[PDB]
RNA sequence: UACAGGCGAGAGACCGAUAGCGAACAAGUACCGCGAGGGAAAGAUGAAAAGGACUUUGAAAAGAGAGUCAAAGAGUGCUUGAAAUUGCCGGGAGGGAAGCGGAUGGGGGCCGGCGAUGCGCCCCGGCCGUAUGCGGAACGGCUCUUGCUGGUCCGCCGCUCGGCUCGGGGCGUGGACUGUUGUCGGCCGCGCCGGCGGCCAAAGCCCGGGGGCUCCGCGCCCCCGGCAGCCGUCGUCGGCACGGCCGGUACCCGCGCGCCGAAAGGCGUGCCCCUCGGGGCACUGCGCUGCAACGCCCUGCGGGCUCCCCAUCCGACCCGUCUUGAAACACGGACCAAGGAGUCUGACAUGCGUGCGAGUCGACGGGUUCUGAAACCUGGGAUGCGCAAGGAAGCUGACGAGCGGGAGGCCCUCACGGGCCGCACCGCUGGCCGACCCUGAUCUUCUGUGAAGGGUUCGAGUUGGAGCACGCCUGUCGGGACCCG
RNA sequence: AACUUUAAAUAGGUAGGAUGGCGCGGCUGCUUCGGUGAGCCGUGCCAUGGAAUCGGGUGCUCCAAGUGGGCCAUUUUUGGUAAGCAGAACUGGCGAUGCGGGAUGAACCGGAAGCCGGGUUACGGUGCCCAACUGCGCGCUAACCUAGAACCCACAAAGGGU
RNA sequence: CAACUAGCCCCGAAAAUGGAUGGCGCUGAAGCGCGCGACCCACACCCGGCCAUCUGGGCGAGUGCCAUGCCCCGAUGAGUAGGAGGGCGCGGCGGCCGAUGCAAAACCCGGGGCGCGAGCCCGGGCGGAGCGGCCGUCGGUGCAGAUCUUGGUGGUAGUAGC
RNA sequence: UACUAUCCAGCGAAACCACAGCCAAGGGAACGGGCUUGGCGGAAUCAGCGGGGAAAGAAGACCCUGUUGAGCUUGACUCUA
RNA sequence: UGAAAGCGUGGCCUAUCGAUCCUUUAGACUUCGGAGUUUGAAGCUAGAGGUGUCAGAAAAGUUACCACAGGGAUUACUGG
RNA sequence: GCCGAAGUGCCGCGGUCGGCCGCCUCGAAGCUCCCUUCCCAACGGGCGGUGGGCUGAAUCCUUUGCAGACGACUUAAAUAC
RNA sequence: CGACUCUCGGCAACGGAUAUCUCGGCUCUCGCAUCGAUGAAGAACGUAGCGAAAUGCGAUACCUGGUGUGAAUUGCAGAA
């Protein structure tokens, strides 16, 4: 018909619960979020749903360093929602406690975080006790950083004049 | 349309460098020498990662010094430290420990932020000028 | 609801029948539809009279998909165990005796099927297998 | 440590007679070529030959009978016996007629299908019995030592009653594919009729007045004031008469629930306008979405499907390829069966998945075994966890970062918004490190040292890492490498 | 055209604000003979509010296929007598386009196409072919040396006729 | 009476296979110019029904289970090169379930039925020993061609001929 | 005038074939058996025939191109008996 | 240079030029690897010696004795 | 008797006979049983009943030469110029 | 109006596909060492009652001694 009309038909489609979701535990967890979100007022739990949909190859590991650094008395020991996993490459003995909830924890993290304080909470519990999703920060995690933006291949991706 | 000697991409990765261009390296030869004689390994391996496990690292044995203030030869704690002349350790991220690393070369000044007792000593062998005139003495402890 | 949808499917028909082009004059060239890949085909260009192409829009109502014209959903029934599943449906599903099954085993399927009250095509298939026109 | 020969063995997600080796069979045979060399085709009756005696026709080969067989629709054309082609015959069609071979419509020809025949009620016949007591148990909520409330069921006796099902009898309602007709609602067209206003309203006619033209006068014109009147065009509203199509409205579309009235339809009351005829306006909750009729379901027949004839139509020749364009006076293709071409690998990129994660990767190996496995385990080595140089090397890379937009959360506010914390991520400005260049304290084995302050230089860095292993698709390279030349 | 004082139209660029402005007060090796100024930081104030209109959402990143011979028409235009020619400029098509129209036609015209019923049109028609007024109205035309009859398009002129 | 203006008609206007307003024919046209109505009319437009795709919802509290389900939306859909998506069929392998000499597989069938299709299902006939479905796994995995390869068989043709 | 053809009895191929076969003009890959429009429109056929099927045989031998060869020549490049 | 403020990184502006290799030149720096010393050599950084098919192969003819892959992208020939 | 054509049909007469709401009656307007044209004319054919009548052609082998590729053409022979 | 031209079915003929078979191939893996002038590898031509072939053998010729097994060989004949 139109080219204008075709413009509406060629729209977006990011959209996907991931091409293959092998993990049954991931798959049931997103169903739990799916049920609660439409039965609650929570913008925050809706954001969680997207980050656990499309990819796992995008979910960022977050070290104990920097997790500690943004809860520095300007967040009074809330709940840290970590999309990917906690990793343990630091020793400071961090914050004297903190309740950290995540999708996955490393085995080292399970021991380390709880023996610094608080409790390693599961995302099942996050959904249970906060479908409301309040007093909460999705703490952080980067992959956009120095290594592996477009910095790929063999010899990266450059200052930029020619490549 | 294809005949896979066009869009397949020619045969060989030349003509992309040959007369065409983009990618890789350009302006090639730098220094040359050394041959198969003068060869492998000058190691640099950070002290900070062992400094994490310095506190609980009485598995590289402490002796007269305290449990917390721990003698550790870092040479035999670092895997593949062996074929290189010296490993000197960098301090990235803070260390809050009273560890003691023995090295064959040190990034000394490195010692100053964990000055809270650290033991940075030189490696007799680091000198080179020690008299093995048969005699006896210095070397470095080791493992793979 | 269900009844006018059945009427729409059966009476209208898109039994167009998707014949391959030049199937008629080349015997080996198959009756089965395959999409004209070349630009040069009239069928590809969508000339009318050259046999219209299969598209989704030709498709029937969702409810009336894979239904027998009785408005029963057809199920090929292999053995006695599978009849129990059909029993739940009754009216909605049909029993049709499989090709593999031989004549003696057909009889036990028929008598059980009668109890479920899903007599249609099940009995008919068996009767031929006995000896009958 | 090797092993595509030889000999003697064990196996495979091997191949299944155009495949597999050249060769399953007399195969390196037959055959081809002067030679060097080239090199096939070719497996299957059946359990057992029980491989058709005998009779008859025919010169014989064969045939026909018969015998045999579980089967000759198994007779050494031998299990099954596809396509093509050929024969017979049947059907359609027709010997007055034009062919892309099909689609579209109708008829023939051919054939399968079509609730077991439905419901309410009562009478007889038939069978069983609950409640409650008894007697034996799987259960429940739960508690969970322990406790209390709730079980149902079967055995089958007691004590009182009653019910159901198959068939028949007896009455009322009427259900069986499929085709047809009536209707309500929605949508759309259809022709026709009527009103008001706009356009100072005026064509118009009667009455009245003046002028011009004509100057032969009739007549013609023009204007102005009173008037039935009716007009073309613009806008709007109003009313009818019919039909197509779709659907029967399966939750707020529509509507009933007291009464009369075949019926449709109407029947409260207050208010206000009109104050006439009538009107508008207010006032309860539930339940719930298809109505009338005809044929027959079996007799019999609607129908579906194929060919044909007639009707109708794009018919660029049929497809593929090449090409700007293929029907092409481009190229290939008589027809059909069976082969027949993006594969597999090593090393790679991305994506996606899986594990574990500052690590990660068992399997060179060793232990062990139910044995090419599986299980177990070692130090690692490889890759990463820091870099940057050509190299020597590097105070030696730990002091540690802001800003703007930022999801989301927090706080306030009824909300709108405001404030607070701010991730992902993005952009930007710095510091730090190496290479490069300056700066060079206190010190010092005599030139080392590197505090300290900087730089239109440069890096695949740090400034708060992410990898590694395995796999799959696709891309990439070496390989015969999509197939063929 | 390779001249221009002059000088269009259609094209083309920029701006029309919270990615902004203003107040407060900090630093500098700059800049000022001078805190004079400049830039950049903290903190405060001002919303629909900065023409119109729209966003059946947009912004952003990675990676890979095909393409790498184009062809045509209207318009503009250079070479050439010209050409269905060779070569540019703009745009739409074909290529990747049937269907309807132009008798017929890859590109013109109309319109981009799911599957159908019913309505209604476009282009183009209404004597018959061929669905549809031999309808109404007002002219012109009588063609023996080619009557006339639909863009592109199937050609056609100077010049002549009491 | 003369010179003009511009309509149609006439001349200028001559080619070859016979011929083309497409044809017939048409003269108060069915011509030519023009007006006015009515009317005809594309896969376009509208309304309704319906398909998938995309978008937004919604409904799992378990104890009928596809929740990658089901249900309500509205808009959109040509499509070569090409990409991605979701399926179908075959062979074999691990699992699981079925079928059989009282007739398996195979093959035949102007016989029925399903699915948009890929294909599937079932009946009858032929046949005589093993096979298929479903869940995973894997390929020497699907044909119409290739002046294709190999086998069979036509028309040519009972003809050239001998 | 012989021997054929022809006609017979016997015997019996091949080339070749997308599907086939009546013209005219039109447009169109710009020269049609097929489309479009007109004209037409013998079953079933044989002997002939050389217009046509741009008939068939032969990936045009020419001509151009390919980063394709080979024969030859030399004052090519580079080596050498 | 000019009083200075200023101006000057060739020519008033628009053309007038050149990869890696290798050599050459400068830098007294690095390395020659079992340690030194010294010749010599090799590196790094910035110039020069140059490819005019000028983003940069190392190249002369003939073929009617010709061959092969393709082409109507293309000639000679018909038609338009 | 006419129309010669492509007359093949038309027109005139006279009874006989059917039909005639032409006119008048009877039971009756009901015989396709309460929408399903429900076939209804007759150009033609099929098929019986019965009253007549027609009493053969053609083709093969053979032959002629008038004629011919072969059919065919054109002659001849069955009881007689 | 037979016929012809065409089409299909049913039954066939044609043909050897398909299915189902397979004392075979194929490929991997394992064990093993072991030719000859002391006449080999390879060939030729003969020999079986009736044999063309393959297989076996060499004038001691489809075989011999010895040994194992313990009654067949077979198409027919035959020895007993």
């Amino acid at each position: 018909m139109g080219i204008d009309l075709v413009a509406g038909g060629r729209n977006k489609r990011t959209k996907r619960v991931a091409p293959k979701s092998d993990d049954v535990y991931l798959k049931l967890l997103v169903k739990l979020y799916r049920f609660l979100v439409r039965r609650t007022k929570s913008k925050f739990n809706a954001v969680i749903l997207k980050r656990l949909f499309m990819s796992k190859t995008n979910r960022p590991p977050l070290s104990m360093r920097r997790l500690s650094n943004f809860m520095k008395g300007k967040e009074e020991k809330n709940i840290a929602v970590v999309v990917g996993t906690i990793t343990d490459d630091m020793r400071i003995q961090e914050v004297p406690a903190m309740k950290v909830t995540a999708l996955r924890f490393t085995e080292t993290a399970r021991a380390r975080i709880i023996n610094a304080g608080g409790e390693c909470l599961t995302f099942d519990q996050l959904a249970l006790r906060a479908p409301t999703g309040e007093n909460t920060i999705l703490l952080r995690g980067p992959k956009n950083a120095r290594e592996a933006v477009r910095h790929f291949g063999k010899a990266p991706g450059v200052p930029h004049s020619h490549t | 349309m294809t005949t896979r000697f066009k869009k397949n991409r020619k045969k060989r990765g030349h003509v992309s460098a040959g007369h065409g261009r983009i990618g890789k390296h350009r302006k090639h030869p730098g220094g040359r020498g050394n041959a198969g004689g003068m060869h492998h390994h000058r190691i640099l391996f950070d002290k900070y990662h062992p400094g994490y496990f310095g506190k609980v690292g009485m598995r590289y044995f402490h002796r007269l010094s305290n449990r917390f203030h721990c003698p550790a030869v870092n040479v035999e704690r670092l895997w593949s430290m062996v074929p290189a002349e010296a490993g000197a350790g960098a301090g990235k991220a803070p260390v809050i420990d009273v560890t003691q690393f023995g090295y064959t070369k040190v990034l000394g000044k490195g010692m100053l932020p964990p000055e809270r007792p650290i033991v940075v000593k030189a490696k007799l062998i680091s000198k080179v000028a020690e008299k093995k005139i048969k005699a006896a003495g210095g070397a470095v402890l080791l493992t793979a | 609801m269900a009844v006018p949808l059945l009427t729409k499917k059966i009476v209208k028909k898109r039994v167009k029948q998707f014949k391959r082009p030049h199937s008629d004059r080349y015997i080996g060239l198959k009756t089965s539809w395959r999409r004209p890949k070349g630009i040069d085909s009239r069928v590809r260009r969508k000339f009318k009279g050259c046999t219209l192409m299969p598209n989704i829009g030709y498709g029937s109502d969702k409810k009336t998909r894979h239904y027998l014209p009785n408005k029963f959903k057809k199920f090929v029934v292999h053995n006695v165990s599978e009849l129990e599943l059909l029993m739940m449906h009754n009216r909605t599903y049909c029993a049709e005796i499989a090709h593999n099954v031989s004549t003696r085993k057909r009889k036990e399927i028929v008598e059980r099927a009668a109890q479920l009250d899903i007599v249609v095509t099940n009995k008919l298939a068996r009767l031929r297998s006995q000896e009958d026109e």
